[PDB]
């Protein structure tokens, strides 16, 4: 039952969950009852079971529900038995850019909205690389400040990530992906959203910088350290005997 | 929803396991022999299912006898190898098996001879009819099997090969060697081996057929009178039931006679055997107690081990007569003391347990230290065995000679008359054949005691121990409570001996005088 | 078929609303119990359900081990409902059944009756291992440097994958026991009962499995009723079958009994106390010992102080004492002796039946044994190992050898055994209680000679026993009288055993009473008393060892009572044994101490 809700969870990756579980537990059964169907490894077995269970309840969908020789014999089985950038004009789709998204564990919403963008907008292209490069690129410097404020060791590990997942030595070109779709996608509502959910600003703080540009003295340059930071400093002195 | 089973019995013939050869193959053919073991059923493959290995395409038929492998068709025969297969456990038809060994008798055997032997199988409901140590009367068909035991032998082996001529280009010669033994098969068992209601009615009408019974049962000996009457209550049992803890009794009774050689003790041994339902005679001492008790197999042709029909496991409800006894091991009497003490058994080797149950009623043969016995001298010193063992014993005899003139010269005619082939000498009141029927009557007739006579019983008693008051004179082993409930379980078995239920005190005075006279006297 | 749904909701229809007199929903307390209990498993009585549908048992009957998938699940919704997150921590629940009408032997088996309910009679033997088999697995792959996800185990197969979720690809698969969950697996064997194999037939043998986490419910010499079900078992090298292709068989069984942990509670001993202390109870304890012969009450007496045990102390952990008594009887065979040792072994705590060579447990020492599994090196010891804090039985004490002597006098001189063999050295704690027995050379005691003259034992050994009792024919007609109207009338006050050993076990636990030195020199006048008056008409002394004995009584009788410390009016019952103890030990010469040394009684 354990195994059950998990693979019949394993879908995400009302009365459906519900409807579901029945379903797997009678449809086990039934298989199961008779000496009829055997040399089915459990190692799959909950699968297209799972799939015409879908069919059965009220509304199924074909896509995302069966994602493969033996899914279709068992099926038939059952169901009796009851550089990157250089290359022109290349073509995506919506799992394809998931992974390369999904490689930095980024949430699923911001994939989302980078999928929108790409189909409506990927109609006038020379090469959707670079502009799913960039994407995901001011995704990252935008939710990632925090612990690259802290550690600028990242900034050279992440440009160096995506400059061998697309293969190249030269990465000036990368840089220009991400200046470009700055300068395009500047100005939507929900970038906007963005911006003041992880609040990059260029990377930096609103009551800090419009002091620093309006006219001002008080703009607090940090040169100088926070007191926590000693008060913590201090401890590695403390033994200072050992 | 049918199969079926098939038997041919009351065949005229017989062979012995000697009289079969190569050209009864196939044949009904009509075998006795004996038994030493069963084995374990295990349900046997009638039917049974297969499928396809690319679908679910079942085959509800069986290649049956030998063959058991592979079958070739099926229902949609596009495949790329339909030479083999899967299958199934369910979809199937199963019926029981056993297996037994198969043992000569020995009232049809050769010089230079053990008892050959080889094994038989059984199939279906007749199964449940074979047994352990017993003769039988098979009939069946000259079933036989591979094997490869009879390798190293002299001469040539065959080997099939299947043909490579007027096909060609299609251990690459896929070559299996050929060679079996003959065992059996039987299609039906039997164990070898009324006005009765008037006949016994007027038998028992008699008072002094107690006599009879008693004289009747070695004419082929003389005399002795006490060793007839200790036999004709051995196979009496006395109820080992009356108790109420659940702690038991060892119901039956035990004999032993010391005597001389070039004296009838034997007489009396081959007599029973040559009687008895269930008995052996044995050697004493060319033994192991893994031949008395049961050694076992362990995990042998695969399947798993099984209780070996044990020779003193054997006698349930009746005797071994044993032969012998004074030179038995060490290690043997102990066994038996643990046979003895309760009437159970506990086995173990290659860490299996066992555990069985018997009661078993020995009489066996006392054989002196020297031969002679001083007969002023006690029992103990000159019996040579340990207290417990001479102990359980409800009943000691002594056998021994001396010079009667008048009554030698008739027993030197009894026994020279013997040499008449088949004389009347023997003449009894009746025979074997009325008296296996009426201990089978008797033997389960359940006797009930008296206020009376217990009374009387417990005085009686009194005037033994004593005797044990000056004890020391007509006293060669002495007294203790062993032998009031010994006098017991005799009253039992009298009283069953007499198929009557109530004892009276004159029935148990035969007791008082025969353990008065079942003793020794010696010197001052 | 199909009909689960149908079988489903009618099925937690019974389960939910049973009720059978005064409406008693039964299982709700027996679910509630098992969540409070961390428990694993459940029973359900067969024979109501089967009162009122029996199809039931057709559609189980057909395949029972299919009928399992609606009960295991619908455990775990009863149980949820009543307790969240107990899902979370027993991942399955097994269940069991009771009341079951149908009788087979370990014989009857036949074709017919397999693939279906099965219940049985016998009993469990050779009892082999608690092993650890699967249930739920995940994977170290190598191709990947990951896992699996958790997959339960059929109840007939290994497994095995190809597949990957990366890639089909087929690379080396390892099993992560470093991070996998099991569960209880046993194998057992079962032998049927030889007290009804009936005339001439043998007894046959089957094999059985436990799980469920009921493993070690059980031990050698117990009655057992497994109802199970039956099957074959295919596990592979099959093909090499001569004869006919016919397979074994074997039990999967699920529920299991012991009938066919003694302690006390606050009312079992506040009856102990209040008839402790209640006027001198031991006049009832050798009433009440063992009625097996009605026999004679002074070797029941000195035995009654070997129950208990007394108190050990030591000096600041030097010159220690011995609190545990030691006896040796003897006399002629005629007479019970190897009766009411063996009762005891059935009334004691952790007592034990050994023998000497011959229908005994173990040979009463300690050895680097085999064991019939696997070549397990043991050590096994002695009877007398066994209760280094009870006691240990012995019969026949006369019949042995050389180190089998000198092991039981190393146990009664220093309470330890050592041992030298077989790279391992040690020494225990021997500290048991001694009983025995023996032969006297001729039966009769020979009266007219003292005890080591008589009988052909060495002393050294001797010495340690407190009591050295004996009797011999008893000649007159009132022996008769009484011995053979009871011994017949076996075939024609006292307070439970089990409140006996109970109190024993409430005794060597709590009470630890004293002695006060109020009135104790008379131990120093009494002795020398007597110690010259054994000069005087007697050829042996009377030692201090008999002094010290006479105070481990005087512990002895205390415990009995459960009194606080020692009592002065009972030194004379522990002083009064020691008394007739040397007394009955000694030759006719003797028949004037009868009259010397009665002012002491
Ligand atoms: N007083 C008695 N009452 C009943 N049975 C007795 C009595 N005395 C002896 N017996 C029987 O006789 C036997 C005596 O055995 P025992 O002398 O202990 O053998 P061993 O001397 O070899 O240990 C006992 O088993 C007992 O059943
Ligand atoms: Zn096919
Ligand atoms: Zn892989």
């Amino acid at each position: 039952q354990h195994c059950v809700a998990e693979v019949l969870r394993l879908d995400p990756q009302s009365g459906y969950l519900k409807k579901l579980t029945n379903a797997t537990s009678i449809l086990y059964n039934t298989s199961l009852n008779k000496v009829m169907l055997k040399q089915d490894e459990e190692v799959a077995r909950c699968h297209i079971c799972a799939y015409i269970a879908s069919q059965k309840m009220n509304e199924k969908h074909m896509p995302d529900l069966c994602y493969p020789k033996k899914a279709k014999h068992l099926m038939n089985l059952f169901r009796q038995s009851l550089s990157l950038l250089v290359k022109k004009y290349c073509k995506m789709t919506t799992e394809e850019i998931i992974r390369l998204c999904n490689d930095f564990e980024l949430p699923r919403e911001v994939a989302y909205k980078i999928v929108d963008e790409y189909n409506i907008n990927a109609s006038r292209l020379v090469c959707p690389w670079q502009l799913v490069c960039g994407l995901v690129l001011n995704c990252t410097f935008i939710v990632f400040n925090e612990r690259r404020r802290k550690d600028p060791r990242i900034d050279h590990f992440i440009v160096s990530k995506m400059c061998s997942l697309m293969l190249t030595s030269k990465v000036d070109d990368v840089i220009e992906c991400v200046k470009l779709v700055k300068e395009l996608i500047i100005g939507e509502k929900w970038f906007r959203d963005l911006q003041i959910r992880y609040d990059d600003f260029d990377g930096i703080r609103y009551d800090e910088i419009i002091f620093r540009k309006l006219g001002s003295m008080l703009q607090t340059t940090n040169i100088l350290v926070t007191d926590d930071q000693y008060n913590i400093w201090k401890k590695r002195i403390e033994m200072d005997l050992a | 929803e049918r199969v079926f089973q098939i038997s041919f019995f009351n065949l005229p013939t017989v062979h012995r396991i000697r009289d079969i050869r190569s050209e009864k193959i196939g044949s009904l053919l009509s075998i006795s022999g004996t038994v030493t073991r069963t084995s374990e059923v295990r349900p046997e493959l009638y039917k049974a299912s297969f499928t396809c290995d690319m679908c679910r395409a079942i085959v509800d038929n069986v290649e049956q006898s030998f063959k058991y492998t592979e079958p070739t068709f099926c229902p949609n025969p596009s495949c790329e190898n339909r030479a083999f297969w899967t299958l199934n456990v369910t979809r199937s038809r199963f019926l029981d098996w056993q297996k037994v060994r198969i043992q000569e008798n020995a009232n049809e055997i050769p010089t230079g001879s053990m008892p050959r032997t080889l094994d038989v199988i059984l199939r279906g409901d007749s199964v449940e009819r074979a047994k352990p140590g017993d003769r039988c009367k098979f009939t069946g068909v000259e079933i036989v099997v591979p094997d490869v035991t009879q390798l190293g032998l002299p001469g040539v082996k065959p080997s099939s090969t299947l043909d490579t001529r007027g096909i060609s280009k299609t251990r690459s010669l896929g070559v299996r060697d050929l060679t079996y033994k003959i065992s059996f098969l039987a299609c039906h068992v039997i164990s070898i081996g009324s006005d009765e209601i008037n006949e016994l009615k007027e038998m028992v009408k008699d008072e002094h057929i107690y006599d009879k019974l008693v004289r009747s049962i070695a004419p082929a000996v003389f005399g002795h009178e006490a060793v007839k009457k200790g036999i004709l209550l051995q196979m009496l049992g006395g109820v080992h039931k009356s108790t109420v803890e659940g702690i038991k009794l060892r119901g039956d009774i035990n004999i032993c006679v010391v005597g001389d050689p070039s004296t009838s003790k034997s007489q009396f041994l081959k007599y029973v055997v040559g009687f008895a339902p269930r008995s052996v005679y044995t050697s004493g001492k060319a033994s192991s107690a893994a031949g008395l008790t049961a050694a076992v197999v362990r995990d042998e042709e695969g399947g798993d081990y099984t209780i070996e029909a044990g020779a003193l496991m054997l006698a349930d409800n009746g005797i071994c007569c044993i032969d012998e006894f004074d030179k038995m091991d060490i290690s043997d009497q102990v066994a038996i003391h643990e046979a003895m003490e309760q009437q159970t058994i506990s086995i173990a080797k290659a860490g299996i347990h066992a555990t069985l149950n018997a009661r078993t009623s020995i009489l066996a043969a006392a054989n002196p230290v020297g031969g002679r016995y001083n007969r002023k001298l006690s029992l103990r010193g000159n019996l040579n065995m340990t207290a417990p063992i001479m102990s359980r014993f409800d009943l000691f005899f002594v056998i021994l000679d001396d010079c009667n003139e008048k009554i030698d010269t008739e027993l030197a005619s009894h026994i020279v008359d013997l040499h008449m082939k088949r004389d009347e000498a023997i003449e009894p009141p009746f025979s074997a054949e009325q008296l296996r029927r009426y201990i089978k009557y008797a033997r389960t007739f359940k006797p009930i005691l008296t206020k009376e006579a217990r009374s009387y019983l417990v005085e009686k008693y009194k005037e033994l121990r004593k005797d044990d008051a000056q004890g020391f004179s007509r006293s060669s082993y002495r007294i203790t409570v062993r032998q009031l409930e010994s006098m017991i379980r005799l009253s039992e078995a009298i009283a069953r001996a007499n198929c009557v239920d109530e004892i009276t005190p004159s029935f148990i005075a035969e007791a008082y005088d025969l353990l008065r006279q079942s003793i020794i006297r010696v010197d001052v | 078929p199909n009909v689960s749904r149908t079988i489903a909701r009618e099925l937690k229809s019974f389960l939910l609303e049973y009720t059978d007199e005064t409406g008693r929903s039964v299982y709700g307390a027996r679910i509630r119990t098992l969540g409070e209990m961390n428990s694993e498993s459940l029973e359900v009585n067969y024979r109501h359900l089967a009162e009122s549908k029996a199809i039931l048992a057709l559609f189980l009957a057909k395949c029972p081990e299919e009928m399992l998938k609606i009960f295991d699940l619908v455990a775990m919704e009863a149980t949820e409902l009543h307790y969240p997150d107990y899902a979370r921590i027993h991942s399955e629940i097994h269940v069991r059944i009771s009341d079951f009408p149908t009788i087979y032997s370990l014989r009857e088996l036949r074709e017919s009756n397999l693939s279906s309910l099965v219940r049985v009679t016998g009993v469990v033997t050779r009892r082999t291992g608690v092993f650890p088999q699967l249930k739920y697995v995940k994977f170290n792959c190598l191709k990947c440097g990951s896992i699996l996800g958790p997959f339960f185990q059929d109840s007939n197969e290994e497994i095995r994958i190809s597949f990957c979720t990366n890639c089909k690809s087929k690379g080396p698969f390892r099993v992560n026991g470093e991070k996998t969950v099991y569960r209880n697996y046993q194998r057992v064997t079962l032998q049927e009962a030889p007290g009804t194999v009936p005339p001439g037939r043998l007894p046959r043998h089957r094999e059985v499995i436990l799980l469920a986490d009921l493993v070690d419910v059980s031990k050698p010499g117990e009655e057992v009723e497994v109802t199970g079900i039956y099957k074959n078992n295919y596990d592979g090298n099959l093909n090499a079958k001569n004869g006919f292709p016919v397979f074994a068989t074997i039990i999967e069984a699920n529920s299991i009994k012991r009938r066919e942990v003694f302690s006390w509670t606050e009312e079992e001993e506040r009856e102990f106390r209040k008839i402790s202390r209640d006027r001198g109870i031991i006049d009832k304890i050798i009433s009440s010992m063992a009625p097996s012969i009605y026999g004679h009450r002074d070797i029941k007496t000195a035995v009654a102080c070997s129950l208990f045990g007394g108190v050990p102390k030591n000096v600041n952990g030097k010159h220690s004492i011995r609190g545990d008594i030691n006896v040796l009887l003897l006399g002629d065979p005629g007479t019970a002796k190897s009766q009411i040792l063996k009762y005891v072994e059935k009334t004691a705590h952790r007592a034990v039946f050994a023998t000497g060579q011959g229908a005994s447990a173990v040979g009463l020492t300690a050895s680097v044994r085999k064991d019939p599994i696997t070549k397990e090196w043991t050590l096994e010891g002695g009877a007398l190992v066994l209760a280094d804090k009870g006691v240990c039985l012995i019969d026949e004490f006369d019949k042995m050898n050389d180190q089998d002597r000198t092991s039981i006098h190393e146990a009664m001189e220093q309470q330890s055994i050592s041992i030298s063999k077989a790279g391992i050295v040690t020494t225990l704690q021997a500290r048991c209680s001694i009983i025995a027995a023996a032969n006297p050379n001729g039966g009769r005691y020979n009266s007219t000679l003292p005890l080591a003259q008589n009988v052909s034992l060495t002393e050294p050994i001797l010495s340690r026993f407190d009591i050295l009792c004996v009797v011999r024919d008893l000649v007159d007609e009132e022996a008769d009288e009484r011995l053979a109207t009871f011994v017949v009338d076996s075939h024609v006050s006292p307070i439970p055993q089990e409140l006996l050993m109970k109190y024993i076990h409430y005794a060597r636990t709590k009470i630890y009473p004293k002695l006060h030195q109020m009135d104790m020199d008379k131990v120093s006048r009494v002795y020398a008393d007597l110690r010259r008056e054994s000069i005087s008409t007697g050829s042996f002394p009377i030692t201090v060892r008999h002094l010290e004995s006479i105070l481990r009584i005087a512990e002895s009788f205390a415990k009995m009572r459960l009194s606080e410390f020692v009592s002065s009016y009972d030194l004379d019952r522990a002083i009064k044994v020691v008394v007739d103890s040397f007394v009955d030990a000694q030759k006719v010469s003797v028949r004037r101490q009868l009259r010397r040394s009665f002012a002491i009684y």
